[PDB]
């Protein structure tokens, strides 16, 4: 199990993969994103550091980058009747991560309980798991327990949604890993089982 | 893959 010797080593990790923007911006939030990221499994971090993933913290937005400036305009899957585009997205996961600086707690463009956990959810589902979120044996357990966390009509029809909020429960904060135990008890024993 | 946070 983790101990504070291995969050340590974690945060010594991703100081390897993220990637901070330059000039001013609130340095000491960006830091604690990272900390907050830090108490994800130490396997899963390496992994990513092994596949070259970057992490990037953003001072402004999402599709001010170059990388994502394809995206200006266009509707996000997922967001159709939001109203809105990738301009107003808050952060992305995947194949890359994307993230904006201050934006963390949900409601702050999403409704994610915790905006980087989530978003890295997502690149360990895909990079590093193979999209195992979309294995049938969570697909089986998505079936029953996708609609126990909130926001039941999206977590509980993408279950690479589910499979990432759950992620972030997971590992957020003690509060939040024993409400998904309780809530989730499938998902809870998958995500331990995981990370044997 | 390219997933944004949940709206």
């Amino acid at each position: 199990h983790m101990d504070s010797t291995t969050i340590q080593q974690n945060k010594d990790t991703l100081s390897q993969i993220v990637v901070f923007p330059t000039g001013n911006y609130d340095k000491n939030e960006a830091n604690a994103m990272v900390n907050r990221l830090a108490n994800i499994d130490g396997k899963y971090l390496n992994a990513l550091k092994q596949n070259n993933l970057k992490i990037k913290l953003l001072s402004g937005k999402l599709t001010d980058e170059k990388e994502y400036a394809y995206l200006k305009g266009v509707v996000p899957k997922g967001w159709e009747g939001t109203g809105k585009t990738w301009d107003d997205v808050p952060g992305l996961g995947g194949s890359t991560v994307a993230l904006r600086i201050g934006f963390s707690n949900k409601g702050k463009g999403h409704d994610a309980i915790n905006l980087e956990l989530h978003a890295t959810a997502h690149a360990i589902d895909h990079i590093v798991l193979n999209d195992i979120s979309k294995s049938a044996q969570f697909k089986q357990i998505f079936a029953k327990e996708g609609r126990s966390l909130g926001n039941v009509n999206f977590l509980g029809v993408y279950p690479e949604e589910f499979f990432a909020e759950s992620f972030a429960y997971y590992y957020l904060n003690q509060d939040t890993n024993s409400k998904l135990k309780s809530a989730c008890p499938q998902t809870y024993s998958f995500l331990q089982n995981l990370a044997k | 893959s390219l997933r944004p946070a949940p709206p």
